[PDB]
């Protein structure tokens, strides 16, 4: 497959920009559009609307080609509005490409990547930024094969997500600061939405594993009453807290939220030191897991066949 | 007698008492099956939804803070996404995706809730406004319920 629009800043493409290219590809299509973008560094923020359907963004690779942006919720914008780049048009692909925000920890919430598109892929990108990183906001998304880095509550939102073979690397954050992989915000329990990672590496950067000590890492906290979130068969490093998961506030979300962890290994995944809350379950039970997969969770082989990225429709590697 | 399947909905619901009003201002209630409350749901969410965009919009005529408008902006937003993904609901019930359904009304609900998230701090939400979120997640509920009891 050949891409439909290059975006290029030598010259060499049909648009210097991204959002030219975005806002030239057509409206409803049934196939799948390529916007092809060649390596460099694009500082801008670009706008995905819900009537750009099946729309592919590819890059020269993750390191090669960077969409970078620095709104922040410190210089008045609202976490919704402030990520590089916004997703909601069904069936998005965002693959070989960096997301970023540079807005640092000192500016608060400050998002590279929303996504809130229904049937969604990201493959093999790089998201990076401190807190709040990737907002999963809504509907069903797959990431693959991808690097996810930030400091607090670097993957939140409620989608519908499964994240499979991808790194997800804790930073070193700002002075008293403490790391939240998730902040899933599920509020309702009539919801089918959650965030699994399944098959990822949970892991410290260069920066934060000399200063483990001083800055701690826990799979998550309750950013609403029935947060739930499922970390299985994946790879925790030292950095995560021996309690694993840390409050919200007090005892809020405790006894409705479900937290589980599956089969995991590393210096990480012992669990005889974690939190006792209610909602808090070790599974040993591989039927237990299952509502976590990929084909339980967000219905992935319906429309992830279709998309031609590696998926594990089950619960094993 | 009263649909037993409202005895089934409501009671599920996080404003049971929104729920009956709702479901009870259908003048053939009693002939609906669980797909047809489906639908009736959905469109009074929907309708709802479309009211508050045209109050957000409103707001924003009034105001000139950009702090504020930027939240409004931000509302208005997740409420045009909520208006979309309710139509889309309607398509998926009719063609018994129950397991869309569920995901496209969780995504309204959540529009409501991301214009909630955004008025942290001054400068404070309207009531106006809280009340017409609080009545969207209300009413997204009453379809998320019927979306679970679907086979």
């Amino acid at each position: 497959i050949i891409a439909n629009a290059v975006v290029a800043q030598d010259g060499t493409g049909d648009y210097q920009t991204l959002a030219e290219a975005v806002a030239a590809a057509p409206d409803k299509s049934k196939t799948r559009y390529v916007i092809y973008v060649k390596r460099g560094t694009y500082k801008e923020n670009v706008e995905v609307a819900s009537n750009k359907m099946n729309l592919m963004i590819v890059g020269d690779g993750m390191y090669a080609t960077t969409i970078t942006g620095s709104l922040n919720v410190v210089d008045g914008s609202t976490t919704f509005r402030s990520a590089t780049l916004a997703a909601v048009g069904q069936g998005f692909i965002l693959q070989d490409i960096c997301i970023q925000n540079t807005a640092g920890p000192a500016k608060d919430q400050a998002v590279a990547l929303r996504v809130g598109a229904d049937m969604s892929v990201i493959n093999r990108c790089r998201i990076d930024a401190y807190q709040d990183t990737l907002y999963a906001h809504s509907q069903r998304q797959f990431y693959r094969d991808s690097y996810v880095t930030g400091t607090v509550d670097f993957i939140f939102g409620n989608a519908a997500v499964v994240f499979q073979k991808c790194q997800l690397v804790a930073r070193k954050p700002g002075k008293y600061q403490q790391n939240m992989v998730t902040a899933q915000g599920r509020t309702d329990p009539n919801q089918a939405t959650g965030t699994s990672i399944q098959f990822c590496n949970i892991i410290a950067s260069s920066d934060l594993e000399p200063v483990l000590k001083e800055f701690p890492t826990y799979l998550g906290r309750p950013w609403k009453e029935y947060s739930r979130t499922v970390v299985m068969e994946s790879y925790l490093g030292g950095l995560i807290n021996p309690a694993g998961w840390a409050e919200w506030d007090g005892d809020f979300a405790l006894k409705t939220l479900y937290y589980g962890e599956f089969m995991n290994n590393g210096p990480g995944a012992g669990t005889s030191k974690r939190v006792k809350w209610p909602g808090y379950h070790v599974i040993t039970d591989p039927a237990k897991a299952m509502p976590f997969t990929v084909a339980k969770l967000i219905q992935g082989g319906s429309w992830l066949r279709s998309t031609g990225v590696a998926y594990v429709d089950g619960l094993y590697d | 007698f009263e649909n037993h399947l409202i005895s089934e909905i409501c009671p599920k619901t996080r404003n049971p008492s929104l729920c009956l009003q709702a479901l009870e201002s259908d003048p053939r209630s009693a002939s609906k099956d669980l797909k047809g409350l489906g639908q009736f749901s959905i469109d009074i969410a929907q309708a709802s939804a479309k009211q508050t965009s045209k109050i957000i919009a409103s707001l924003t005529n009034q105001a000139t803070d950009p702090k504020l408008k930027g939240r409004y902006e931000t509302c208005s937003e997740n409420y045009a996404d909520a208006i979309d993904s309710l139509g889309q609901a309607k398509q998926f019930l009719t063609s018994g995706d129950y397991n869309s359904l569920n995901i496209y009304a969780s995504a309204a609900f959540d529009g409501a809730g991301t214009c909630e998230d955004s008025f942290e701090g001054p400068p404070n939400i309207p009531t106006q406004l809280h009340q017409a979120d609080l009545k969207l997640e209300d009413l997204c509920d009453i379809v998320l319920v019927i979306s679970n009891l679907l086979p």
